[PDB]
């Protein structure tokens, strides 16, 4: 999954 | 990890490929990651550029962008760039993965395959085991350092490598281990060269030599660098002008992961 930012 | 002098952009693929034992391709996948390090605030306010090359609308590679990136200007203008207009980047180094890519192939087409594989296997006199040859070829630019061939047997005997036949001759067993099995290192597999690996193993039937299993590994550090499958960076450019070039630097790697024959 993507790392929140 | 790698040195970075304001902004790094990491292209990893990682390449599973498998053979039979005649070197008839069964399969093939490649997945890729496209990551982009930033540690100067400066610089974080930035919008990637992928190279005329590739083509970001290709269906078979299922290209997905970080929720953030604006998707739509990825697909018309293969720019990397963000929903909010001005929203900015990490500018705290850590490794921010914004784009992935997935592509498969099938039976007897080599078109992500960096190294083809053949074995050949006839019995031995100088132990109760077989005479093993492994030849291999790479289509790559740069050379591959040790590569690892893997043979699934522990034997009793150790394993003794023939070096009149095999290419890279300073080839050596590194260890044998009774779950992980037999490991050949050779130093180098050349740019474009055909090689071959030959040796004498003991194990009690032909089938118990598999699967064999290769492990390698090509890093370049370049800003032209260009992956295995075509991704590459045209410029990086400051997200509210897209005149004003930006410094940056390129890393693309390659690396095997469930790469065999049996």
């Amino acid at each position: 999954k993507w790392d929140d930012f | 990890v790698p040195e970075n002098n304001g902004i790094l952009i990491s292209i990893k693929e990682v390449i599973n490929a498998e053979f039979s034992r005649d070197g008839t391709i069964h399969s093939s996948e490649l997945k890729g990651v496209l990551e982009l390090r930033i540690n100067d605030h400066d610089l974080s306010h930035s919008n990637l550029k992928l190279a005329d090359s590739i083509d970001v609308r290709d269906k078979s590679f299922q290209f997905k962008t970080h929720p953030n990136i604006d998707k739509q200007s990825f697909l018309s203008t293969k720019l990397i760039s963000l929903r909010d207009k001005s929203k900015a980047f990490p500018a705290n180094d850590q490794s921010l993965g914004v784009l992935r890519w997935r592509k498969v192939a099938p039976a007897e087409d080599d078109s992500l395959i960096p190294l083809t594989l053949t074995t050949a296997v006839s019995p031995s006199e100088s132990q109760q085991g077989f005479d093993v040859i492994i030849e291999y070829e790479s289509v790559l630019e740069t050379e591959l350092a040790d590569v690892i061939f893997t043979i699934p047997v522990f034997p009793q005997e150790p394993v003794d490598i023939n070096t009149e036949s095999s290419t890279c001759s300073d080839a050596e067993v590194v260890n044998m281990d009774q779950e992980m099995g037999t490991s050949i290192k050779i130093s180098k597999i050349a740019a474009n060269d055909a090689g071959a690996l030959a040796f004498t193993i003991e194990a009690p039937y032909e089938d118990a030599l598999y699967p064999m299993t290769v492990s390698f590994q090509e890093s370049t550090r370049d800003k032209l660098a260009k992956s295995f499958t075509g991704m590459a960076i045209q410029s990086v450019v400051m997200a509210n002008d897209h005149d004003q070039e930006l410094p940056y630097d390129v890393i693309t790697s390659l690396k095997s992961d469930e790469y065999l024959v049996q």
